[PDB]
RNA sequence: UUUGCUCCACACAAUAUAGAUGGAUACGAAUAAGGCGUCCUUGUGGCGUCGCUGAACCAUAGCAGGCUAGCAACGGUGCACUUGGCGGAAAGGCCUUGGGUGCUUGCUGGCGAAUUGCAAUGUCAUUUUGCGUGGGGAUAAAUCAUUUGUAUACGACUUAGA
RNA sequence: GAACUGGCGAUGCGGGAUGAACCGAACGUAGAGUUAAGGUGCCGGAAUACACGCUCAUCAGACACCACAAAAGGUGUUAGU
C-alpha cells in the first residue's frame, strides 16, 4: 500500500449509437497496483459523474514515473478526509524527492495524527511548490535555511549480541 | 580568569559530509550528503564507489568525520569531480576506522594454513616481546 | 560462552533485563546479577512507589502469612520480576531458577570477576532522553528495605580497592603496549600485519 | 514540532569566569562563587568569545525549548548573584501585637526567632541558610533584609519566613498580620 | 594442543510446539555462533550427538549417545530443527549437544 | 559400644551428574559525553589519539601430544618448597620474594605412529559414598526413668540428682 | 415473541487465557511439506524486525463477539480551518 505508484487512468462511457466517441475522462490515482488504481478510478467517476463500471470502459492505464526522482522538492498537498464526526479539508507540506513518496508520507501522517485510514482520505491535489517564500508551514520552512547543518546527539548502536563487555557510549 | 566550556563536538548532518552505508545494496561504501530532506532523511551520492544517488534514512548510514566542500543539491557529475578534487578516498583509507574494517576482512579471508602461520609468527613475536618486557 | 555470566545491573531496565535473564536461564546459561540496587524502572519514582503500594495491599484475607509475599530488597524485586517471566511451578523452571543469583552491590568472589552489560536492556540506550526513571535502591528504601547505607559503605570501599587494582593494571598495560611498539617494523611484525595481525 | 535548533545567549561580564563541565556550572565573580547542576535538561553549552556562552537544544519539542530558556535564566541569575548579589526586603505587618523578630544561635546555627505573632505563646524558628545574611534595617520601621549570592537561597529563606507566620482559623482578609516580602532587588544596584 | 574439539556447540532448547501442544519428534537446537537462517543453512544435514553418562556400563562404556541430524532452519535467529533416531528426553532442555562437521560439503 | 571417631595421602569398588570439552579476560563515573597517552602553571587545563562493537585479547603445533641431539637467549610456563603483604559483604582469594625441579614450538635436526581396517562420545571430566593400606590427632553427650513447678490437656517447658 | 440464513444441540481440532453457539477449520491410521484464524520481549513456537508519526496518565494504554461509560470541559500536546 505505502509502496505507492501513480497511474493515469483514462476511461469513458460505453459508446452508443446516439453518442459515439464519448469524452475520455482521465484521473491521476495513487495506488499500490493497477487493480486498485482502476477501482479508485471507478469510485471517483462514480461520485462525480452519472457513470459506473458496468456502463463504462477503461481505455488506458499508465504508470507515471517521477521526472527527477533525485531532486529534493517541496510538495503542497490538498486532501479531504472524514473524521469520526465530520468531513474536513486540509493542506499539508511534504519535503520529499517524489510524488509517490510524498503521498506515502501523507498517508502515514494522516493515520498518525488524525487516525484517518486510507478508506477516509481523498487526495484533492499534489503540486510542487515552485519556490521558497511560498512554503507556508514552519515544519518545512525550517529545513530551507542556508548552510543548514545539525548534529545527531545520543546515537544508539544496535548490538548483535546479548552481552556487551564495554559499557557503550552515545558519542556521534 | 578564562571561561572554559567543553566543546562536545558532533559530526554534523550537512552537505559534503561523508557517510558510510551499513545496510542495503551498498552496505559498506562511502557516499556524500548532497542535500538534506528532513531530520531523518537525506539525499546521498556515491559516484566513485558505485552508490546510486538516492534518498536514504539516516539510520541506514553512519556519519564519518570526513567532510569536503560541495554545493547543495550538486548533481552526480559535480559530486564526482569534487570528491576526486578533495581526495576523500585515501583520507578515508588513512583513518584507523577504515584500517580496522580492512583488518576485519583480511582476518575473515584467511585460510587454515595462513592461520597456522599466524600462530607460529605470534609465538615468535611473543618470545621477543616477553624477553624485552622482562629486560625493561 | 563463558560458564558463568556476571551482569552489572546498574543502569538497566528491570523488565527488559529480567526478560533477557529468563531466556538465558531457560536456555541453560548460569547468571549472576550484581548491583541490583542500581537497577532502573521507567517512570517517575512516585508512580512506581504507588505501584508497589498497590502490590503491598494484596494479601490473603484470612491469613496474611500465606498470601502474596512482598519482598522489599532490590535483588528480590528483580527476582520477582524474573519469576512470572519463568514457569517457576515446574521442574524445568525450578532448574532454571537455581541457575540464577542476584545480589545488592558486588560481593565476593564476583568483585574480582568481569562484569557484563545487556545493551538491549540498558536505560541510556532504551529510554528516550528526558523520560523520568526510578532507581531501585531508592524505591526499595522507601518501601522498607533496611540495608541501603551498609551497601553504599561496602560499595565505596570496594570501589577504592578496585581503583588501586585498575591503577596497577593501567601501568602494566602501558608498559606492555610500549614493548609491543618496539616489536613493530620488525620482520615478524610486518608479516603479521600482512596476514592481518 | 521538533525545532531543528533552538538557542539562547548568556552574557558574561568582565570580572566573571564561568566553567561548565558536562552540565555542572561554576560561576566565579567578585562577590563569590556559585555552582548549579543541570544534568536534567539535555542542553549544549558553547563558549564563543569569553564574554558569550551559547546554550542550544537540537531537535527539541515545545517543553524542551521551554526548559532551554529556563536554563538560560538560571545561569543569568547565578551570574547576577556573583556580580551584584540579591537582596530581599521584608516588612512586619501587625494590628495589635508587635511582632518581635531576632537572630539567635541554638547550637552554632543561625535561626530567625519570631515571638508575639498575634499574641501567640509559640516561638517560631526559621533556620538561616548558608550564604544568606540577615540584617534588621534601621532608619525604617519593622524591616528585615536577607542578602546573598544565590537568589534561590535568598528567596526561599524569605518565603520560609513569610510562611512561618500564616494565620490559622481566622479571616485572613481581616487578620492581615505577617511578614511579607516588600522588595526584591540587588545589593549593589545602580 | 589444549583444544581437541571437532564439533560445534549446541543447546537443546525445546521440542517443536504450538502454545499448548508440543511435538517430541522434532527438537529445536541453538547452534553457537549462528544468528541467521542464512548462516544456519551451512549446518543443514550435519550430524548431531547428545552425549550423556550412565552409571551402568553396557558395551564397555558408561557413556551413551543419541544420534540425529539437522533437518531445516527455524525462525529468524539461527535456530534449527533436528530429528533424532530416538527423540530427546526433554529433561535435556538446556543441555549441550554436539554438531559435527560431517557430512561435509567443503 | 565391638581396633570405635577424626584429618591427610594413595589404591580399589560403587554411585550419580538440569549437562567441562582452550580462558567467567575485575576501575569508577558520564552518555547533550568519555577512554588512553603526553605536557604544564595541576585544572571542570592544553595537545594528540581512539571508539562506529568481544569479528576482541590472551592462549593456541608435538603417540589426547612419545623418545632423542643441538643452536640462541636468561626469557615464558608447571610443580612442590618458600619470604612476606593484603582481603570479613558470602573474607576461603589476590599480590609477592628466593632457590630447586621439569617442559619450552624462539630456531635447526634424527627416530616412532599404520590393521580402531572408509564413521560410530569411541570413553581423557567431578558431586558423593563404602571397603582397604600407612601417617598424624582427640578421648563426650543426649534421651528414657526419677525429680521441681517460674510450666503444663498430652506432648512440650523449666529445675535437681554420682 | 416472530422472519431469512448459518450454527450449537449431535462436535472434536487450531485461535479468542478461561467459555455450547464467535473466528479458522470440521475429524480413518501415519510421514513430509504449506497454510488458516491468531500471533512472534519472557512465560511460549516465532523479528527486543524495519518505517513514519502520536501519547507521559500522583486512578496511562494495550484488539472483534466481550466482559461498559456519557453529557460537558482543559494556553497538556499535535495537526488543521
Ligand atoms: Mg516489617
Ligand atoms: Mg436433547
Ligand atoms: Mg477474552
Ligand atoms: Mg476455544
Ligand atoms: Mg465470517
Ligand atoms: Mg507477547
Ligand atoms: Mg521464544
Amino acid at each position: 500500500m505505502a509502496h505507492f505508484k501513480e497511474y493515469q487512468v483514462i476511461g469513458r462511457r460505453l459508446p452508443t449509437e446516439s453518442v459515439p466517441e464519448p469524452k475520455l475522462f482521465r484521473m491521476r490515482i495513487f495506488a499500490s497496483n493497477e487493480v486498485i488504481a482502476k477501482s479508485r478510478y471507478w469510485y471517483f467517476l462514480q461520485k462525480l459523474h452519472k457513470v459506473k463500471k458496468a456502463s463504462g470502459e477503461i481505455v488506458s492505464i499508465n504508470q507515471i514515473n517521477e521526472a527527477h526522482p533525485t531532486k529534493v522538492k517541496n510538495f503542497g498537498v490538498w486532501v479531504r478526509y472524514d473524521s469520526r464526526s465530520g468531513t474536513h479539508n486540509m493542506y499539508k507540506e511534504i519535503r520529499d524527492v517524489s510524488r509517490v513518496a510524498a503521498v506515502e508520507t501523507l498517508y502515514q501522517d494522516m493515520a498518525a495524527r488524525h487516525r484517518a485510514r486510507f478508506r477516509s482520505i481523498h487526495i484533492l491535489k499534489v503540486a510542487e511548490i515552485e519556490k521558497t517564500a511560498d512554503v507556508k508551514r514552519q515544519y518545512v520552512k525550517q529545513f530551507l535555511t542556508k548552510d543548514l547543518k545539525f548534529p545527531l546527539p545520543h546515537r544508539v548502536q544496535k548490538s548483535t549480541k546479548t552481552f556487551s563487555y564495554k559499557r557503550p557510549s552515545t558519542f556521534y | 580568569t578564562d571561561s572554559i566550556v567543553k566543546a562536545s563536538n558532533w559530526r554534523l548532518v550537512e552537505v559534503g559530509r561523508v557517510v558510510l552505508i551499513k545496510k542495503g545494496q551498498s552496505a559498506g561504501k562511502l557516499a556524500a550528503i548532497v542535500e538534506i530532506i528532513d531530520q531523518k532523511k537525506v539525499l546521498i551520492d556515491g559516484p566513485k564507489a558505485g552508490v546510486p544517488r538516492q534518498a536514504i534514512n539516516l539510520g541506514q548510514v553512519v556519519l564519518t568525520p570526513l567532510t569536503f566542500a560541495l554545493p547543495r543539491g550538486a548533481r552526480t557529475a559535480t559530486v564526482s569531480k569534487k570528491w576526486a578534487a578533495a581526495a576523500v578516498c585515501e583520507k578515508w583509507a588513512a583513518s584507523s576506522w577504515a584500517k580496522k574494517i580492512a583488518q576485519r576482512e583480511r582476518r575473515a579471508a584467511l585460510t587454515d594454513f595462513e592461520r597456522f602461520q599466524v600462530m607460529v609468527l605470534r609465538k615468535q613475536k611473543r618470545y621477543t616481546v616477553k624477553k624485552a618486557l622482562a629486560k625493561a | 560462552v563463558e560458564p558463568v555470566v556476571v551482569i552489572d545491573g546498574k543502569g538497566h531496565l528491570v523488565g527488559r533485563l529480567a526478560s533477557v535473564v529468563a531466556k538465558q536461564l531457560l536456555n541453560g546459561q548460569k547468571i549472576v546479577v550484581v548491583r541490583a540496587e542500581e537497577l532502573n524502572i521507567s517512570g517517575e519514582f512516585f508512580r512506581n512507589k504507588l505501584k508497589y503500594h498497590d502490590f503491598l495491599r494484596k494479601a490473603t484475607a484470612f491469613n496474611k502469612t500465606r498470601g502474596p509475599f512482598h519482598f522489599r530488597a532490590p535483588s528480590r524485586i528483580f527476582y520477582k520480576a524474573l519469576r512470572g517471566m519463568v514457569s517457576h511451578k515446574t521442574a524445568r523452571g525450578k532448574a532454571a531458577l537455581e541457575r540464577l543469583k542476584v545480589f545488592e552491590g558486588i560481593p565476593p568472589p564476583y568483585d574480582k570477576k568481569k562484569r557484563v552489560v545487556v545493551p538491549q536492556a540498558l536505560r541510556v540506550l532504551r529510554l528516550k532522553p528526558g523520560r523520568k526513571y526510578t532507581t531501585l535502591g531508592k524505591l526499595s528504601t522507601s518501601v522498607g528495605w533496611k540495608y541501603e547505607d551498609v551497601v553504599a559503605k561496602l560499595e565505596a570501599k570496594r570501589k577504592v580497592s578496585s581503583a588501586e587494582y585498575y591503577a596497577k593494571k593501567r601501568a602494566f598495560t602501558k608498559k606492555v603496549a610500549s614493548a609491543n611498539a618496539t616489536a613493530a617494523e620488525s620482520d615478524v611484525a610486518k608479516q603479521l600485519a600482512a596476514l592481518g595481525y | 514540532m521538533k525545532y531543528i535548533q533552538t538557542e539562547q545567549q548568556i552574557e558574561v561580564p568582565e570580572g566573571v569566569t564561568v566553567s561548565i563541565k558536562s552540565r555542572i556550572v561554576k560561576v566565579v565573580g567578585p562577590r563569590g562563587t556559585l555552582t548549579k547542576n543541570l544534568k536534567h535538561i539535555d542542553v549544549t553549552f558553547t563558549k564563543v568569545n569569553n564574554q558569550l556562552i551559547k546554550v542550544a537544544v537540537h531537535n527539541g519539542g515545545r517543553k524542551h525549548v521551554a526548559a532551554l530558556r529556563t536554563v538560560k535564566s538560571l545561569v543569568d541569575n547565578m551570574i547576577t548573584g556573583v556580580t551584584k548579589g540579591y537582596k530581599y526586603k521584608m516588612r512586619y505587618v501587625y494590628a495589635h501585637f508587635p511582632i518581635n523578630v531576632n537572630i539567635v544561635e541554638k547550637d552554632g546555627a543561625k535561626f530567625i526567632e519570631v515571638r508575639n505573632f498575634l499574641g501567640d505563646k509559640k516561638i517560631r524558628n526559621v533556620p538561616v541558610r548558608d550564604g544568606v545574611t540577615i540584617e534588621f534595617s534601621t532608619n525604617v520601621k519593622d524591616e528585615i533584609v536577607l542578602s546573598g549570592n544565590s537568589v534561590e537561597d535568598v528567596s526561599q529563606n524569605a518565603a520560609d519566613l513569610q510562611q512561618i507566620c500564616r494565620v490559622r482559623n481566622k479571616d485572613i482578609r481581616k487578620f492581615l498580620d505577617g511578614i511579607y516580602v516588600s522588595h526584591k532587588g540587588f545589593i549593589t544596584e545602580d | 594442543a589444549e583444544s581437541h574439539r571437532l564439533y560445534v556447540k549446541g543447546k537443546h532448547l525445546s521440542y517443536q510446539r504450538s502454545k499448548r501442544v508440543n511435538n517430541p519428534n522434532v527438537s529445536l537446537i541453538k547452534i553457537e555462533g549462528v544468528a541467521t537462517p542464512q548462516d544456519a543453512q551451512f549446518y543443514l544435514g550435519k550430524r548431531i550427538a547428545y552425549v550423556y553418562r550412565a552409571s551402568k556400563e553396557v558395551r564397555g562404556s558408561k557413556i551413551r549417545v543419541m544420534w540425529g541430524k539437522v533437518t531445516r532452519t527455524h525462525g529468524n535467529s539461527g535456530v534449527v530443527r533436528a530429528t533424532f533416531r530416538n527423540n530427546l528426553p526433554a529433561k535435556t532442555f538446556g543441555a549441550s549437544v554436539r554438531i559435527f562437521l560431517y557430512p561435509s560439503n567443503i
